[PDB]
RNA sequence: GCUAAAUACCGGCACGAGACCGAUAGUCAACAAGUACCGUAAGGGAAAGUUGAAAAGAACUUUGAAGAGAGAGUUCAAGAG
RNA sequence: ACCCGACCCGUCUUGAAACACGGACCAAGGAGUCUAACACGUGCGCGAGUCGGGGGCUCGCACGAAAGCCGCCGUGGCGCAAUGAAGGUGAAGGCCGGCGCGCUCGCCGGCCGAGGUGGGAUCCCGAGGCCUCUCCAGUCCGCCGAGGGGCACCACCGGCCCGUCUCGCCCGCCGCGCCGGGGAGGUGGAGCACGAGCGCACGUGUUAGGACCCGAAAGAUGGUGAACUAUGCCUGGGCAGGG
RNA sequence: AGACUAAUCGAACCAUCUAGUAGCUGGUUCCCUCCGAAGUUUCCCUCAGGAUAGCUGGCGCUCUCGCCCACGCAGUUUUAU
RNA sequence: CUCGCUGGCGUGGAGCCGGGGUGGAAUGCGAGUGCCUAGUGGGCCACUUUUGGUAAGCAGAACUGGCGCUGCGGGAUGAAC
RNA sequence: CGAGUAGGAGGGCCGCUGCGGUGAGCCUUGAAGCCUAGGGCGCGGGCCCGGGUGGAGCCGCCGCAGGUGCAGAUCUUGGUGGUAGUAGCAAAUAUUCAAACGAGAACUUUGAAGGCCGAAGUGGAGAAGGGUUCCAUGUGAACAGCAGUUGAACAUGGGUC
RNA sequence: GGACCAGGGGAAUCCGACUGUUUAAUUAAAACAAAGCAUCGCGAAGGCCCGCGGCGGGUGUUGACGCGAUGUGAUUUCUGC
RNA sequence: CCAAAUGCCUCGUCAUCUAAUUAGUGACGCGCAUGAAUGGAUGAACGAGAUUCCCACUGUCCCUACCUACUAUCCAGCGAAACCACAGCCAAGGGAACGGGCUUGGCGGAAUCAGCGGGGAAAGAAGACCCUGUUGAGCUUGACUCUAGUCUGGCACGGUGA
RNA sequence: CGAUCCUUCUGACCUUUUGGGUUUUAAGCAGGAGGUGUCAGAAAAGUUACCACAGGGAUAACUGGCUUGUGGCGGCCAAGC
RNA sequence: GUUCACCCACUAAUAGGGAACGUGAGCUGGGUUUAGACCGUCGUGAGACAGGUUAGUUUUACCCUACUGAUGAUGUGUUGU
């Protein structure tokens, strides 16, 4: 009944078949975790946002903002849209003796 | 249908679709529920947790006869009756109100959600809650109680 | 044997269950049987109608289904007595009698001496020799029908409240509320030590 | 202490139906099947459907003692004897 | 005929032409089924509803063991509401003012009524120029900087219900009580945040059923055998000559 | 002598329960097109097996590229540390 | 601007609101995300690095590739060169 | 852009069998099957066409339903081979000559010789069990492990006081 | 003994007293039995046993010169602690 | 009582039997581990019991030969079966390490008879040894869990008198 | 250093004790213990040569192969004999 | 039972080995290694003992090959020398 142990022969392989996927970007971070104390301070900071301000901020917005040449030359010819008289001597041009 | 199993495409090929190194047998690993505290734990955790033990106290004879209350909230509260009395309850005509008896439709206790109608209205009840209690005397209407 | 996610599936097929296996194709055979019984029940009586027997009007019991009305068994002795007839002549109209119903509630007594009152009204009986008594004279060829159909009042018809307006009051919307359950219900639990506290407070003494 | 109903029926007496089986299938049994035959016995338990429209189942001639054949005939066919 | 290629198929197996196993040769038979239940996926019907599945009505018409109807047959099932061992309780905030020391602080009156931030298909407003003399004028096609209200959904904040824990305060009196109710926080919840199910059908999947077919050594129940042989038992029979 | 008890004995025979059970051997019936691995972790009286991850397949869904600079990603370097 | 935390300090720090400039190494690519689930769960060989052995077509590993799962051309022939 | 075991999906105007639908389909002027140095089609599953056999029913397309597709299981049942005109017909002393019947004589019958069982018999009679085996006549396809003109075989008819 | 008919013999060692029996079909043995010697239970409302059941049964148509239970295995000489 | 049917070392050591003896027999005993009804030791008779030696005998052998009977052998007659992938000429090679097939070579003719038994890792049974099995059965005791009976206690039948 | 189930103890002037009450007992909620050392947690002795079945060359004893310590055979150097 | 080993005698010498530790459808079956049994040690016990002693079924070739022996076989017209 003897048989092998461990062996990470053909792990590097199934590993990178879908790939190491790098979490990396994601905004407004998880806030679980924190020092409660800090999060004791900072629910009643949001909830006086709302109430605590109205007129003295938006109107101190209001304040602030009430406080505020032959190569050179054929591309002039040959462009599509600058060139309609550049036409004006081949088509219908002055050219003519 | 026979016909469009995988059986039917399966013939041809000789384990039938269950390998042939592990060779499907008949009952690996046990029947039914079997070993679930000792080699399948990690199935039981883990995907339904708290199967094993005791929680609480027994009650015998558990009739589903003495608990029998069918809720309701303050949105569905208008719909036991025709619309045509909210209608003639916004007719500008006074305090008076359609006594809505919740009792009819089968619906023992009213439970509370917010925004009622602004209508004065009479509910009929033998169960109240304290917030949709709360939201009926917003409107200006009663709370009566059926016993 | 169990797998990824999926529900605990506790069966009863232990126990070898093909032997004992009512099956279900004998289904239309029995109901030709039993319209043609009916059928059969139909046309050997006579005039009097099938389902014949009157029902009287019970309230179903229990807290969930007693806000709706229910046709019992048999109208109740004392019920059946006070419309005055005697019992075995009761079964001979075709009235259902029942010996173990009480009656509690007049408004439930009443209602049945309402419901007799109509049946022996809406009674047209037949005699075996015409020396008329209690009995019926060419009666609109045995009253255009000889059977009735499921019961013969309708027993159910049950029976619905208007209470259609009215202004509300002052002291209604003052008064009632959530709490005066729950001062009640509260009420109710403390009935018993409130009643021996007091008492054992001038026990002492 | 008694009492019809609706309920149950893979045995038995008749019976109609089948998105069934078509002889190694279907009952074990389409047939002289619970039979032939094995075991002292308790018991076990097979196989075997198909001529043609009709028997018209090949008279007679001819080798061999006959089996078996060559001629002949009946049949739409003896490449159904 | 010939050149070159060329070991005998299934099977377990790290590996089979294997000195591994099964396979003489042909014909027919022959092995993932069905019922229940759950789950996801998909088609169809309805939609805060859905379902006749059990019954009844049709005349008793071959196919009818079908189909059609009921609705004061919607009893009920599943869903709409959760949480707690249980008594039980059971999901709306936002805007402009007012009263107290306007504070670790709650209350009073209007007005819409499901919050917010970042992302966000599609849609709208679009400066701006673009097409034969020139002015002079409205449709017009397409490009369009930038801006706008923003779906589904994801990441995050706030709130609400219930069970709990710490904190302290005020009130209501079907009757003044170890009575009811409320607040601010912090955590437990299969929840709330304008619902999506249900009924049939089909697939794949797991499980209990003989359960993909064939296979033991056994275990029990209830029966027939001393015509062979083991031994008693009753009754019979048999054994030449010589030391 | 563990012998004999109907060619059966260290527990007969016959029929039922019984199609007993098996993680163990053997077999598993038409073609074509696409995609295509694992023998590793942890725990199990686990060591010839499962559970769980890993690996595989299928069915979708939400978007972006079609026009002096894109968004995003990585078995890679470069420049820092 | 908010804070009920911090505090000589209008200070510390988070949070919220409005305004202003897209261009910040090379290279290649279309990415993101959810459901269900089979098979697997006996491995083996090779360059270098390696532990037990006197050594092994031995036993145990790390890193990578391969045989397995895969023919073809070379090594006369062969699973891995 | 194409490899592929285990495996999972998709497409099939691939096949078999049964059911509603349709083909004013098909056929005693030859259906099914089966065979075929016959003509082809498809990558393939499989099909269509000719010829030969047989002699009474059968197939397409759209749907529906399977107890639906074999080389394998020391497969089950059936059947035939190579082995093969081979092993083999060898326990206990034995035959010979002539004659008759007969298609036909190493064995049947008679006759003579040469024999063995040798009175605990290869003899004369029974109990058990066998159940017509006893006897007679008749035939020669079976059977008697060669043969038969014979029998305890087959056929018919008798007998057990 | 003119064929048939028909005891090779001694010297001894180990095991068993001998005659008998046994592993039908792989063994006839030294294995089993055996007389001899002991040991033990029990005076019958009992010893030893059977029994699903009764004071039903066997020993028992018996009675310590007997039944039931074992060891040892002729004889002679021995039987230690 | 002895290297025993029991003595590991052991072919103990001596003596006798022999030209020569791990054998036999007699003797010696701190005898691996003899021994007293677990019966110790003797001993006539007996034995399809075991081991050795001598005399007589002879194909057991040296050393093989010959005759007879039946077969086998050939023919007339009737005639199976095990078995069997297709088959069968060898050396080395690699290969699952000991090939009829593959590779490189040796070579290789129809079809058979009677012998023979080297090979076909020949045939004959899903290894009786061994191992794994969360498979069993027979037996055993101070295994675990129980039970027939049996031994005693209590209650009922179960009273009268001193 | 230790899960469920069980037990034991403590905690609220706590919940339920089933027709409504009063009390004893019991049931619960919360956190501490009494154990599973095969230590993610079974309740447990032996022999089979009388053996049986499922199987394994995944696993011995025989050969053959790899290795050659050990055994066996030789070689080089020269203190010595 | 020997592989091995010593021993007496002969001799030129009585060298060592290999061919699935050559060779069992060639044999023999002494011992190892089934069931009987006795002894010794161990085990409470059934039983165990590379401890000792005895009694114990050795199957089939007619196939292909190889060999040995026996006829023949394709060509030179035929056949003979
Ligand atoms: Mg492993
Ligand atoms: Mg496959
Ligand atoms: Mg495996
Ligand atoms: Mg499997
Ligand atoms: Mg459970
Ligand atoms: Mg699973
Ligand atoms: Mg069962
Ligand atoms: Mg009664
Ligand atoms: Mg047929
Ligand atoms: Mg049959
Ligand atoms: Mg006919
Ligand atoms: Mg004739
Ligand atoms: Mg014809
Ligand atoms: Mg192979
Ligand atoms: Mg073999
Ligand atoms: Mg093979
Ligand atoms: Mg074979
Ligand atoms: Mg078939
Ligand atoms: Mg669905
Ligand atoms: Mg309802
Ligand atoms: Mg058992
Ligand atoms: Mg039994
Ligand atoms: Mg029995
Ligand atoms: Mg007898
Ligand atoms: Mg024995
Ligand atoms: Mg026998
Ligand atoms: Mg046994
Ligand atoms: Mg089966
Ligand atoms: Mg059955
Ligand atoms: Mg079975
Ligand atoms: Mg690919
Ligand atoms: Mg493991
Ligand atoms: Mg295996
Ligand atoms: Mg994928
Ligand atoms: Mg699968
Ligand atoms: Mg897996
Ligand atoms: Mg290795
Ligand atoms: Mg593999
Ligand atoms: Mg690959
Ligand atoms: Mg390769
Ligand atoms: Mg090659
Ligand atoms: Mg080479
Ligand atoms: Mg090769
Ligand atoms: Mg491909
Ligand atoms: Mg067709
Ligand atoms: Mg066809
Ligand atoms: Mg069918
Ligand atoms: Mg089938
Ligand atoms: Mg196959
Ligand atoms: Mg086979
Ligand atoms: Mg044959
Ligand atoms: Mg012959
Ligand atoms: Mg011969
Ligand atoms: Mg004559
Ligand atoms: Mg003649
Ligand atoms: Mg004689
Ligand atoms: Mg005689
Ligand atoms: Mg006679
Ligand atoms: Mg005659
Ligand atoms: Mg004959
Ligand atoms: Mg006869
Ligand atoms: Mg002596
Ligand atoms: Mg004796
Ligand atoms: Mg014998
Ligand atoms: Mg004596
Ligand atoms: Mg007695
Ligand atoms: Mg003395
Ligand atoms: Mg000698
Ligand atoms: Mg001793
Ligand atoms: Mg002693
Ligand atoms: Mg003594
Ligand atoms: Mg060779
Ligand atoms: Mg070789
Ligand atoms: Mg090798
Ligand atoms: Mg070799
Ligand atoms: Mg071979
Ligand atoms: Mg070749
Ligand atoms: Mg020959
Ligand atoms: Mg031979
Ligand atoms: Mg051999
Ligand atoms: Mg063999
Ligand atoms: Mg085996
Ligand atoms: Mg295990
Ligand atoms: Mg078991
Ligand atoms: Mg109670
Ligand atoms: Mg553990
Ligand atoms: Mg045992
Ligand atoms: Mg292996
Ligand atoms: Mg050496
Ligand atoms: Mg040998
Ligand atoms: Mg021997
Ligand atoms: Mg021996
Ligand atoms: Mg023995
Ligand atoms: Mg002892
Ligand atoms: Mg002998
Ligand atoms: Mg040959």
């Amino acid at each position: 009944a003897k048989s092998k142990n461990h062996t990470t022969h053909n792990q590097s392989r199934k590993w990178h078949r879908n790939g190491i996927k790098k979490p990396r970007s994601q905004r407004y971070e998880s806030l679980k975790g924190v020092d409660p104390k800090f999060l004791r301070n900072m629910r009643f900071a949001k909830k006086h946002n709302k109430k605590g301000l109205k007129k003295m901020q938006a109107n101190n917005a209001k304040a602030m903002s009430a406080r505020a040449r032959k190569l050179d030359r054929l591309a002039y010819i040959a462009h599509p849209k600058l060139g309609k008289r550049a036409r004006a001597r081949i088509a219908k041009g002055l050219r003519l003796c | 249908p026979s016909r469009l199993r995988k059986t039917r495409k399966l013939r041809g090929h000789v384990s039938h679709g269950h390998g042939r190194i592990g060779k499907h047998r008949k009952h690996p690993g046990g029947r039914g529920n079997a070993g679930g505290l000792h080699h399948h734990r990690i199935n039981f955790d883990k995907y339904h947790p708290g199967y094993f033990g005791k929680v609480g106290m027994k009650h015998y004879h558990l009739k589903r006869n003495q608990s029998f209350c069918p809720t309701v909230n303050l949105d569905k509260l208008w719909t036991l009756v025709s619309e045509q009395t909210r209608v003639n309850a916004a007719k500008n005509k006074t305090g008076a109100a359609p006594i809505i008896d919740v009792v009819r439709s089968g619906y023992y206790k009213v439970l509370g959600k917010g925004k009622l109608p602004k209508q004065p209205v009479i509910v009929k009840a033998k169960f109240f809650s304290r917030r949709a209690e709360e939201k009926i005397k917003s409107v200006g209407g009663a709370c009566v109680l059926v016993a | 044997a169990p797998s990824r996610n999926g529900m605990v599936l506790k069966p009863h097929f232990h126990k070898d269950w093909q032997r004992r296996v009512a099956t279900w194709f004998n289904q239309p055979a029995r109901k030709i049987r039993r319209r043609k019984a009916r059928q059969a029940k139909a046309r050997r009586i006579a005039p009097r109608p099938a389902s014949g027997p009157i029902r009287p009007i019970v309230r179903c019991p229990t807290v969930r289904y007693h806000t709706k009305v229910r046709a019992g068994r048999g109208f109740s002795l004392e019920e059946l007595r006070v419309a005055g007839i005697h019992k075995k002549v009761a079964r001979t109209i075709g009235i259902s009698v029942d010996p173990r119903r009480r009656n509690k509630s007049t408004e439930s007594l009443q209602a049945n001496v309402q419901r007799l009152k109509e049946y022996r009204s809406k009674l047209i009986l037949f005699p075996r020799k015409p020396s008329a008594p209690k009995k019926g004279d060419s009666s609109a060829e045995e009253l255009k029908l000889a059977t009735q159909l499921t019961g013969p009042v309708m027993p159910v018809r049950n029976v619905y409240k208007k209470e259609k307006a009215r202004v509300i009051t002052e002291e209604e919307k003052n008064f009632k509320a959530f709490a005066s359950l729950r001062m009640a219900r509260a009420n109710a639990r403390l009935f018993g030590i409130r009643a021996k506290r007091a008492k054992e407070a001038a026990e002492q003494d």
